[PDB]
């Protein structure tokens, strides 16, 4: 199993493309990234068209020759973490899956799935109704819903993906001495981003590219969106953490600052959530709020 | 061979880069 | 077998015959080592080796057509880039067999992606038309120039004669109008095209070719003509017809300063004198709107149509022929060519009816014999008329001075009439800049600049690419603050219209209005509409609004609007 988003699903290019590592390791925001792909498929002997065609219908023996490839071509790239091992099931003939895509599936199910006070209490019986539109998914009579958990679970990826280039390319990402700062003030859909879940694979995305943009400063970072609702902005406090292939663990120590901040502070805020590490707060008191944060020695 | 090096080495900056 | 010769020893051809002295073993892996010898060692002055860089971009593309230049290959190892020059056919096949040696040195099991490759020769150093092929040239290496006149439809071709197949297309070759003498008719070529050039080139384009210029017999000819006459072809080896950061800057550099509308409107049309008011409606409709669609009910076009009213010699042609070369693609007189671009029309039943189900529509329905297909329009219209015989009568509205129907004056965004009025003072401007054109224009680096600059405020270079820019980047929106605003002008225009006994003011206009507001948006790359946008595309509609009627209503109008078509 290989770190590839969905690899016997969509194709073998698009495992690559909107794989979370690779984009970390080959800069797939910019042309001079995606060179690099198109680069390593003509040298991997691959041609370009088949490895777009989906994985199902693709080459019989391009499928069993592929073990042996990756072992000649990835080191020449960096790449070559990208090889390990995992559980796969199959179920009469109804082909194989993995564990690593069968849990992509049911986070997508969970996050996509179908004045104030009462608005929040809507969304929040939304989200209720998702819990059992992935508890029935686990059964092996049900294999149509799951079917629909992938098909969601695509376009959450891509979607995140043109969401993470626009912040790198515009440079939004504000480097305080402390701490790393991201604000989104505007976006093509800023509503996916109201979930914890989606706002959660953004820093994902995020932090793998900061851990490998640079070797230097390992911060802690800010993640930060506007709703046009509540006026209210949902904020996320998020760790570092060392790159896959290389010593004590590491802690989340914004739990504490939030929660000192709000005993302190005049502005009007929520902390109700079972992880601490996230919160909300209105529109004009973000900057102060931030602003008594930077100004603790907490972080 | 050093005369045809510089083709070597255009090939070598895809590792490099 | 084992042994090799020198590159002197190559120097002296000791065959009878330079294809009997290529086609020799020796010879032939003598020529092997040389040229790979070459395209792994040929450098820039920076070193830099360039043909090391093109193979690698190769594979980055899946592509199968290597690009050599006739240059460098002239400029070491001569003899070689002579035999090429002499024997094509066979020195092409060596060279083929080389390239593919050279790219899988840098990508191994290539063959894989593409079983062979074609090496493509660029910059030969002579020309002919086609006067200048004689018998001479056969088997030779050539280079021609023409129009491609028309071409067939794409089929397979049988490689060998297991089965294996290739692309295959002919394309007609003429000589270009401005290269044929005089009181001559121009000569024709036929072209043939393999697996990787079909469909390189379009009808009417006017290109260049490099390839065999080859010949076979002919049962027909021979049988018509009476003498052992055989048929000629070219056989084509290769064929020829964005912006930086640094562009993108200076554009927005330009765009920040004030007035840049202004200077904008002065740089169209730079031979023509006056007629401020038609230069802004053509800046307008070239440079456009956004189109929008709502599935409930509507959709709304960001094409802008322009239609102008001329006495005798008041310029129209002229500034017809300046956006042809001004714009990007074009039809002058087929709109199915103007797909994304503008449409000109100079002069003026079927025709017309055309032209009316092209303005109702934005794309073309058919059916004959059956059959049934679609087409698409999606252009600009610019027209352009003579006033119902020798002069246009301003006493009268429009519809007496037209040959049209009435939803044609409707559905035209913009309606200008131009008139040879009567001023000494303006006779003598247009008789001093007349002249003074005539002579700068006159047969008999740094008078070029003078020249230029003197004629325009923009270098024409840069507002071509400006527009280009502008056209694909900037979208731009309105602001709904204001618009409250532009509603009670609606109304109040509505009442003024109606009080007066007026033919009334329509919804088309309104939309006219906001989509001149985009397109003086767009023009400075603004990505928001603003009030000056607004206030000037109702004027602009207002004004056009008040040429259309008669006289009394005409003065009615004009001193009620006052405050919209001078003040705001
Ligand atoms: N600034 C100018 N104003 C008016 N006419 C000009 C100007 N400069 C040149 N001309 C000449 O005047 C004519 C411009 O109008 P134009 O419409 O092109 O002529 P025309 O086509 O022969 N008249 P028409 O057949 O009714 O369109 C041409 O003959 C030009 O050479
Ligand atoms: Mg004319």
């Amino acid at each position: 199993d290989y770190y590839l988003f969905l690899l016997r699903h969509s194709s073998l290019y698009d495992s690559f493309y909107y794989s979370n590592y690779v984009n970390a390791k080959l800069s797939l925001w910019n042309e001079n990234g995606k060179k690099r792909l198109h680069k390593m498929f003509a040298r991997m002997g691959i041609p370009l068209s088949t490895a777009q065609e989906t994985w199902l219908y693709m080459d019989h023996s391009i499928k069993r020759e592929l073990g042996i490839i990756f072992d000649k071509n990835l080191d020449r790239y960096g790449l070559q973490d990208i090889i390990r091992d995992g559980f796969v099931r199959t179920l009469g003939y109804r082909g194989s899956i993995s564990a690593s895509e069968f849990v992509e599936a049911l986070t997508a199910l969970l996050e996509v799935g179908n004045n104030s006070a009462q608005k929040l209490t809507n969304l929040r019986k939304r989200w209720v109704s998702n819990f059992w539109l992935s508890w029935d998914a686990l059964d092996d009579r049900k294999v149509e819903l799951l079917n629909r958990g992938i098909q969601l679970a695509q376009d959450l990826q891509r979607a995140i993906f043109n969401t993470g280039v626009a912040i790198l390319e515009k440079k939004l990402i504000k480097h305080l001495r402390i701490y790393r700062l991201c604000v989104l003030q505007d976006g093509p859909d800023l509503d996916l981003y109201r979930n914890p879940l989606t706002l959660l694979r953004l820093g994902n995305w995020l932090i793998e590219c900061c851990a490998e943009s640079e070797d230097k400063q390992l911060l802690p970072m800010v993640l930060a969106s506007i709703d046009e609702n509540t006026d209210t902005y949902l904020v996320a406090g998020l760790t570092p953490r060392y790159p896959r292939g290389l010593k004590k663990p590491i802690l989340n120590n914004f739990s504490m600052a939030f929660q000192q901040i709000t005993a302190e502070t005049d502005a009007k805020v929520r902390i109700d959530n079972f992880e601490s590490s996230i919160i909300e707060i209105r529109r004009e008191d973000l900057s102060p709020f931030l602003e008594k944060l930077t100004l603790s020695g907490l972080l | 061979n050093p005369k045809s090096s510089a083709f070597f080495e255009s090939m070598v900056e895809d590792i490099i880069e | 077998l084992r042994e090799e010769l020198t590159l002197e020893s190559l120097s002296n051809v000791k065959a009878n015959s330079y294809s009997e002295w290529i086609t020799q073993p020796n010879v032939s892996r003598t020529i092997a080592r040389e040229l790979k010898s070459f395209l792994l060692e040929y450098t820039d002055e920076t070193g830099r080796s360039v043909y090391g860089a093109r193979i690698r971009t190769l594979g980055e593309m899946n592509s199968e057509s290597l690009e050599v230049n006739y240059r460098h290959l002239a400029e070491s190892k001569a003899i070689l880039a002579l035999f090429l020059a002499k024997c094509p056919e066979e020195m092409l096949k060596i060279f083929d067999l080389v390239a593919m040696e050279a790219t899988e040195l840098h990508y191994p099991d290539y063959a894989r992606i593409h079983s062979e490759i074609h090496v493509r020769i660029s910059d030969f150093p002579t020309i002919y038309s086609l006067r200048e092929l004689r018998e001479s040239n056969l088997s030779s290496l050539v280079r021609v120039t023409g129009v491609v006149t028309r071409r067939t439809g794409v089929f397979p071709q049988l490689k060998y004669v297991k089965t294996v197949y290739r692309n295959y297309q002919r394309v007609t070759l003429q000589e270009a109008p401005g290269t044929v003498p005089p009181g001559r008719l121009p000569r024709h070529r036929e072209v043939i095209l393999l697996a990787d050039l079909v469909d390189v080139s379009k009808p009417g384009e006017e290109v260049e070719v490099t390839g065999i210029y080859k010949n076979n017999y002919d049962g027909n000819l021979n049988a018509k003509n009476g003498f052992p006459v055989f048929a000629t072809i070219i056989e084509a080896n290769s064929i020829k017809r964005s912006w930086t950061e640094e562009e993108e800057r200076e554009f927005r550099k330009i765009s920040r300063d004030r007035g840049i509308i202004d200077k904008i409107i002065s740089s169209m049309a730079p031979s023509i004198y006056g007629h401020r008011d038609i230069k802004t409606a053509v800046a307008c409709s070239l440079f456009g709107g956004v189109p929008k669609n709502v599935n409930g009910k509507h959709s709304i076009r960001g094409d802008i149509n322009v239609l102008l009213l001329g006495d005798p010699g008041t310029a129209k042609s002229q500034i017809l022929k300046y956006v042809e070369k001004t714009a990007h693609r074009a039809v002058f007189a087929a709109l199915v060519l103007a797909d994304k671009g503008v449409c000109l029309i100079d002069e003026f039943d079927q025709d017309r009816t055309s032209i009316h189900e092209a303005m109702e529509q934005q794309s073309i329905s058919i059916s004959k014999a059956g059959i049934v297909t679609t087409l698409q329009a999606r252009c600009s219209i610019i027209a352009a008329a003579n006033p119902n015989g020798g002069r246009y009568n301003s006493t009268l509205p429009l519809a007496q001075n037209v040959s049209l129907t009435e939803p044609i004056l409707s559905r035209f965004d913009i309606l200008c009439v131009v008139r040879d009025l009567v001023d000494e003072e303006a006779d003598e401007r247009l008789a001093t800049f007349v002249v003074d054109s005539h002579v700068r224009s006159h047969p008999e680096l740094q008078r070029q600049r003078k020249k230029e600059e003197e004629i325009s405020p923009i270098p024409q270079e840069l507002l071509m690419k400006y527009i280009h820019y502008a056209r694909t980047k900037i979208y731009p929106k309105l602001h709904q603050m204001d618009m409250d605003k532009v509603s009670r002008v609606y109304a109040d225009l509505r009442r003024e219209s109606i009080s007066t006994g007026s033919f009334p003011i329509t919804v088309r206009h309104l939309e006219s209005i906001l989509r001149i507001a985009e397109s003086f948006a767009k023009m400075r790359l603004s990505e928001f509409v603003s009030s000056y946008d607004l206030d000037r595309a109702i004027k602009v509609v207002v004004d056009s609004f008040v040429d259309a009627q008669k006289v009394s209503v005409r003065r009615q109008l004009r001193r009620s609007f006052a405050i919209y078509t001078l003040g705001h």
